[PDB]
């Protein structure tokens, strides 16, 4: 698990998302109102940029089909553009700014996130909403869906508690809180991005403090927490990122760190060991990382203050 | 004069901004005389720089289409992003479905006219004219008005399935055309839809080399 | 038990009660316990 | 460079133009000032521009099964919106917790205030046997703490001598939620 | 197996339920699910088989791409157990085998002399499709993967053919004999076996259990007769024995369609109209007890189906044309506003263990991780267990 | 008001009728409960206050308790209580869980302890089967009340008669200065404190006429 | 009054009684008061 690749995404505005974009090929990265510069992962060449609308697109979700791309702006919408076609279907959203997206295995219906803490569901192909699971009060910052299920719905939120939801309109399936509310201010908000295990029976909460307590919805109990050797060094809660990295299911479980304000760690499945990270803060990096996704040995990265880091490794 | 002043304020309102709205104002007000704007263009290369070049062009700017650029900075302007290896390949099959297969299905619809007419005169000379005999349209017969004649009743020649007015085959021969008719209706519907899809492709394909010119 | 029937231990306790309730507690026990002896010599 | 201009003059007439018009005109709410939301502007602010006998006890176990229907509200977080099967001075639903004593459950309350989880969300007889909410609660946490004099969670009980019902009521209507005082709140309801 | 409803509650499978969600307007004749139970097919009187989906009950359109669909109602649209192919039938003289993942132009249109009552797979390959004829008294077996051609049975009026769990044994209705089972194939010509003329007139449906146990029937003169299923080289001996025969005849009139539920026929709904009852019986498999009924609507329904991985029931109202969908769970909202509120209904004084309240925690939060459990990736449980029922892809309505 | 018995008068629910035999005032009723009020108030003396384990989850924690201070809970919750543990003998003072003991004590009747105080170094002991004999204080009607705890059927036993059947060498051999040993221990302290109650009752009877 | 002077007469009496509480004789205090003399 050691390599680097050529990088580049015009280095304009803030690198908000670097979705690994599973079709094997076709890497995409925002440049603001310019959207999703295509990079074939084998050709490594800048290609089609789709350029939907004005506001900086927060997050990108790779469609199972690979034909249509949905981004999450700040203003009025979540915007689907069909990668070959002419943005023939964008739809109204909730009146709050959208933040995160992820689509289910079938690609059948989509999930939007919410700043008003009221996520909505959307049938993709017809293009409307079914009923809305408003089981929060302060912003649901992240929502993901596992690979081998379309029923577990993640709520990464700023109410300090995960709210697992049913498939479409079953409100409030189960819940899960982290701990230790009063410590930072007024009830803690450690929850940054919750991306599932591939087998749809575990879940990874990254603390905004930077210690990944990874849970189980089955027992309700936490499993082992990956911790860096230094104590409190990785508290990187505020500095212009909510950093996160996904697992790598190469042949073993492999957790990459969404480590903000520092070069990101790599962690084993079971042992709490550090792995294969560099001191490469000069190139790509300077302080943070923003968004990391992984479709295989290929795993992308983008940093905020080093804008458009545009990685792929091994 | 006053025209010069109008050019003056219409010019000075830009100051190196996206004055395409002011470019629309240029044509809209005092449309008859455009001579002064070039006379001011003689020195107002500072504030207007995009629209300095754009004063030479036509007054329409806002549309999203065109032919590919006649700039000719190099060979085919990098061959128009490699001459659409994707789109011509995906919808020359549309042109196949436009001409050839559609004409085939109209001819297959046309065969059932004669396939109905032979059966019609045979019925006038009752028995159920069956299907499955317009295939190569044989209608295997010598002189059908007498070949169906009383000697053999069960269509030995130009053989239709029926013994008499028989509901075994509940013959699709009558109104089969509907099959062909909604078939060619699906032809023409996918024709119109896919031409709209072509125009949507063009709406995307202008933007590709217009962005690639800016790299 | 020593409450209801320790009255072998408490016949002269209630008497020295009366003695210091009569005599001033000066000359503290050189005469005071001795009066309980002389009442207890029987 | 005219060739990049024609996209850009369209871009200046498409991107900055047609988006914020479709944004602002179809803003049903009143024009939320928001940052770029991967730059950690929290803005977690109070102003919100977003839309806002024995068999009798066994009967209350089953009759008023769901007199409320849990929902978020402007009142504290979760106005459960008491829907039906309510009347004055009747036992709504048996408050049920799971903790046995007053002294060492006061030690448990001290351990709560260390984590700051619940200062409330207990109910005390204080003879002994303070009754919990945050380990096996029924409708315990949910009943609110407004300054509305709706409910009295009192210790009227028969036989088992550990039952807590919400006995004395003034009659409320649908969707106006049950508020017992714990025994000028933090409600902000229109009676404060 | 039940893979995800484990962080719902304890097991609340609950097969039959009583509620409606109503679907869209075109009326059909028969319906069927994907073998993964993912999305639902139905083919209208227009013949455009408008393929719908369980979640988000809205049409997804794959029909009529480049070469159009056939103009009369279908009869017996049936999924491949792969889920990649598709079989239709018709009142349009034709079978147009489809594949959704394909170009969406019929893969191999075949035509026939009389309207086909019904067609099914033999499910081993693409090369195995067996159908019916209004006219003939022979079983047509139709190949597709080799050639777009059909064969005979080479027997000596054929209605309602079906497979079994073991796909190499085929069940056949109303020849000279009124029921007979026809062995392995007729491409690779294999003989017939034991016939039995059960009832007087023609029968409707011959549903076989997914486990290969039960063999129902819809008799003309109103008997529902189940049978244990017979096997290869165990040919004649089984299904001669009448198992529990249904229909306490007096109340119920003629039966329209019959099919087993999820597995082992453990519930058996069927449809009766003419009596205008509109309520359907979830009969027990073995004892055949009266189980509950459905409400339905007062429009008659013509054919029904269960599903296997979401445990619902759908049927098409023959009059209204809409499809009526059952089986909705109720949400434990007690656990909703609280993460750990495992809700107990009565006051259980918890034991407050030997070290509970014995001393304060003393910074024992995160002293030891002490892990022994994993997250490790899926390695195909029940070794094969599934080909995933993958979606149709379709880009449309750009307009 | 009750007088005869063994460490009876003020306790809680769990020391009920199955304590009538000798000393088994442990608690099977519910689990978290109160150390039974001990027989005597150790005011200033030194004591071989020593304990036993009768028939055995029997944790059955030790303790030294005080009035005007908590008694419904076990000893570690207290204002200034002091106690010990079965589970690896984790030493528990008030408001802390401090250093464990070196020996093994799951067994029967080894942990038999000692004390010392003065009039206006205060010396606790454990002497757990003859070892871990250690002291720490700032020199802290209202004497030391040492009962034992609760938690699901303990096997509660203390020595209250003349002999110390195990580790009697506290008395005149070791664990302290032998003159400062004070063999006025747990059972004779009953007799002396009750005689003191007699004489202070005589003083109260004088206070009937001190009016 | 005699209350304070009895608390000023008590401790030697408590010393004798704490001595005599050990064996509890049938000749209780006749032992004690002579010892209460023998102080000063």
């Amino acid at each position: 698990f050691q390599f680097v690749t050529p990088v580049g995404t015009q280095n304009g505005l803030k690198a908000t998302c670097a979705k690994i974009s599973p079709d094997g090929q076709f890497l995409a990265i925002t440049q603001g109102l310019n959207i999703l510069i295509y990079d074939i992962n084998r050709r490594t060449v800048s290609q089609t940029l789709v350029t939907s609308h004005a506001r900086p697109f927060s997050e990108l979700c790779w469609s199972p089909d690979g034909q249509c791309i949905a981004t999450a702006s700040d203003d009025f919408s979540v915007e689907i553009i069909h990668l070959s076609y002419g943005l023939l279907h964008t739809f109204i959203g909730h009146t709050a700014p959208v933040i995160s997206l992820t689509f289910n295995r079938k690609g059948n219906l989509l999930f939007t996130s919410s700043m008003d803490e009221s996520i909505k569901i959307w049938d993709t192909l017809n293009g409307s909403l079914m009923k809305t699971i408003s089981a929060h009060s302060e912003a649901v910052v992240s929502v993901d869906v596992p690979m081998n299920d379309s029923s577990i719905l993640s709520s990464g939120s700023y109410d300090g508690l995960i709210r697992i939801f049913d498939a479409e309109t079953g409100h409030c399936l189960k819940t899960l809180t982290y701990d230790k509310d009063w410590k930072r201010e007024n009830g803690v908000v450690p929850i940054s991005q919750v991306k599932f295990s591939e087998n749809a029976r575990y879940l990874l909460v990254k603390s905004l403090d930077g210690v990944v307590k990874i849970w189980d919805c089955i027992g309700g109990c936490v499993v082992r927490t990956f911790q860096v050797q230094p104590l409190e060094k990785g508290v990187l809660h505020h500095s212009c990122g909510m950093d996160f990295l996904n697992p790598e299911d190469g042949s073993t479980p492999l957790v990459i760190s969404g480590y903000e304000n520092g070069d990101i760690y790599c962690w084993n499945s079971d042992t709490k060991s550090l792995l294969q990270l560099l001191d490469g803060s000069l190139y790509h990096h300077s302080s943070p990382v923003m968004s990391i996704h992984c479709f295989g040995n290929i795993m992308c990265s983008l940093a905020l203050n080093g804008d458009c880091c545009l990685w792929r490794w091994v | 004069h006053g025209r010069e002043f109008v050019n003056d304020i219409w010019s000075r309102l830009k100051t190196d901004e996206d004055r395409a709205v002011v470019k629309k104002m240029v044509e809209q007000t005092g449309h008859i005389d455009k001579f002064k704007k070039f006379g001011q263009l003689d020195f107002i290369d500072n504030n207007i720089v995009v629209k300095t070049d754009d004063e030479k062009e036509i007054f329409d700017q806002i549309v999203v289409r065109d032919m590919t650029l006649k700039t000719l900075e190099d060979d085919l302007q990098e061959v128009q992003e490699i001459s659409l290896p994707l789109f011509k390949k995906k919808l020359e099959l549309l042109e196949v479905y436009l001409g050839w297969l559609d004409n085939v299905y109209t001819e297959m619809r046309k065969l059932d006219d004669d396939a109905a007419s032979h059966v019609e005169c045979g019925k006038e000379d009752n028995i159920c004219g069956y299907c499955s005999t317009y295939e190569r349209i044989p209608c295997s017969v010598e002189e059908f008005v007498r070949d169906f004649g009383s000697n053999e009743e069960a269509t030995k020649i130009h053989e239709v399935c029926t013994k008499w007015k028989c509901n075994r085959h509940l013959d699709w021969v009558s109104t089969n055309q509907e099959q062909y008719l909604q078939q060619i209706d699906s032809l023409e519907s996918m024709q119109e839809r896919l031409q709209h899809l072509i125009q949507a492709r063009k709406k995307q394909l202008n933007i590709q080399y217009y962005e690639e010119i800016l790299r | 038990t020593r409450k209801y029937l320790n009255t072998n231990v408490t016949p002269h306790l209630l008497a020295g009660m009366r003695l210091i309730a009569v005599q001033q507690p000066e000359d503290p026990l050189r005469v005071l316990g001795e009066y309980l002896i002389e009442q207890s010599n029987i | 460079k005219i060739w990049q201009s024609r996209r850009k003059t369209l871009e200046e007439e498409k991107a900055s133009d047609w988006q914020i018009e479709l944004n602002g005109t179809l803003f049903d709410s009143e024009l939320q000032p928001g940052s770029s939301f991967k730059a950690e502007g929290f803005r977690k602010v109070t102003d919100k521009l977003k839309i806002n006998s024995e068999l009798l006890s066994l009967n209350q176990l089953n009759k008023r099964k769901k007199p409320v229907m849990f929902a978020r509200s402007a009142i504290h977080n979760w106005g459960l919106y008491a829907l039906d099967s309510i009347a004055a001075k009747e036992m709504i639903i048996e408050y049920v917790g799971e903790r046995i004593r007053q002294p060492v459950a006061e030690m448990r309350e001290k351990r709560y205030l260390k984590n700051g989880i619940g200062s409330s969300y207990l109910f005390r007889v204080d003879e002994n046997t303070v009754i919990d909410a945050t380990k096996k609660g029924g409708i315990a946490r949910f009943i609110n703490h407004c300054c509305d004099p709706n409910c009295t969670a009192k210790i009227i009980k028969v036989g088992g001598r550990r039952r807590i019902v919400i006995y004395a009521l003034r009659d409320i209507a649908a969707s106006e939620e049950l508020t017992y005082d714990y025994k000028p709140c933090l409600c902000g309801a229109p009676n404060c | 197996n039940i893979l995800l409803q484990d962080p719902f509650a304890v097991l609340k499978e609950h097969p039959e339920k009583l509620t409606h969600t109503i679907e869209n307007p075109l009326r059909t004749e028969c319906l069927q699910f994907s073998p993964c139970g993912d999305y639902l097919a139905l083919g209208c009187a227009n013949g455009a088989l408008v393929i719908y989906d369980m979640d988000t009950f809205r049409p997804i359109c794959v029909p009529g791409n480049m070469l159009g669909a056939h103009v009369r109602p279908i009869t017996s649209i049936a999924w491949s157990p792969d889920g990649r192919l598709l079989l239709t039938s018709s009142r349009d003289w034709s079978i147009k085998l489809w594949d959704l993942s394909k170009p969406s132009k019929p893969l191999k249109e075949i035509r026939f002399d009389s309207p086909i009552w019904g067609c099914q797979w033999l499910d081993a390959k693409r090369r195995l499709c067996v159908a019916t004829i209004f006219e003939e008294s022979d079983a047509y077996v139709i190949d597709f993967s080799n050639d777009p051609v059909a064969s005979l049975l080479s027997k000596s009026v054929l209605v309602c053919t079906v497979h079994t769990k073991h796909p190499n044994i085929i069940i056949v209705g109303t020849s000279k004999g009124w029921l007979d089972f026809y062995k392995f194939h007729s491409l690779y010509q294999t003989e017939c076996i034991h016939s039995l003329k059960i009832t007087s007139s023609n029968i409707k449906h011959l549903i076989v259990s997914q486990n290969g146990e039960r063999l129902a029937i819809n008799c003309s003169d109103r008997t529902i007769r189940q049978y244990e299923i017979s096997i290869d080289d165990e040919n004649s001996a089984v299904e001669l024995t009448l198992e529990h025969k249904y229909q306490d005849v007096i109340n119920k009139l003629q039966w329209n369609c019959i099919l087993f539920s999820n597995n082992t026929a453990e519930y058996l709904v069927a449809s009766t109209h003419g009596s205008s009852a509109h309520e359907l019986y979830i009969w027990e498999t073995t004892s055949g007890t009266l189980v509950r009924v459905l409400e339905g609507a007062e429009e008659e329904l013509i054919d029904i189906n269960w599903d296997f991985y979401s445990m619902s029931i759908v049927s098409n109202g023959f009059e209204s044309g809409n499809v009526y969908v059952w089986s909705v769970v109720i949400p434990p909202k007690w656990s909703a506003l609280a993460p750990d509120f495992e809700e107990v209904e009565e006051n259980v004084d918890y034991l407050e263990k030997e070290d509970e309240f014995d001393e304060v925690d003393e910074a024992e939060q995160q002293q030891g991780l002490e892990q022994e459990e994993e997250i490790a990736i899926d390695l195909r449980t029940r070794e094969q267990y599934d080909v995933r029922g993958n979606n149709l892809l379709v880009e449309r309505f750009t307009i | 008001f009750d007088h005869s018995g063994m460490s009876v008068m003020d306790r809680s629910e769990g020391l009920s009728i199955s304590r009538d035999g000798n000393d088994l005032v442990s608690v099977p009723d519910q689990y978290g409960w109160r150390t039974a009020r001990s027989d005597v108030c150790i005011k200033e003396g030194m004591t071989y206050w020593e304990v036993e384990v009768i028939r055995g989850t029997p944790h059955l924690r030790f303790g030294v308790c005080r009035r005007e201070a908590s008694l419904e809970a076990p000893v570690g919750f207290d204002v200034y209580g002091y106690g010990i543990r079965d589970i690896s003998l984790e030493s528990i003072h008030e408001g802390k869980l401090n250093c464990v003991l070196e020996n093994g004590s799951p067994l029967k009747e080894g942990d038999k302890i000692g004390f010392l105080l003065s009039l206006p170094d205060s010396y606790l002991a454990i002497f757990q089967n003859g070892k871990y004999l250690g002291k720490a204080f700032e020199n802290l009607k209202l004497g030391y009340y040492p009962t034992i705890s609760c938690f699901n059927g303990g096997t509660a036993r203390i020595i209250s008669e003349e002999d110390k059947l195990e580790y009697l060498d506290q008395i005149r051999s070791a664990y302290c200065v032998d003159g400062n040993s004070k063999v006025n221990t747990l059972d004779t302290l009953y007799k002396e404190q009750i005689a003191e109650d007699i004489v202070w009752d005589i003083i109260d009877e004088l206070e009937q006429i001190a009016l």
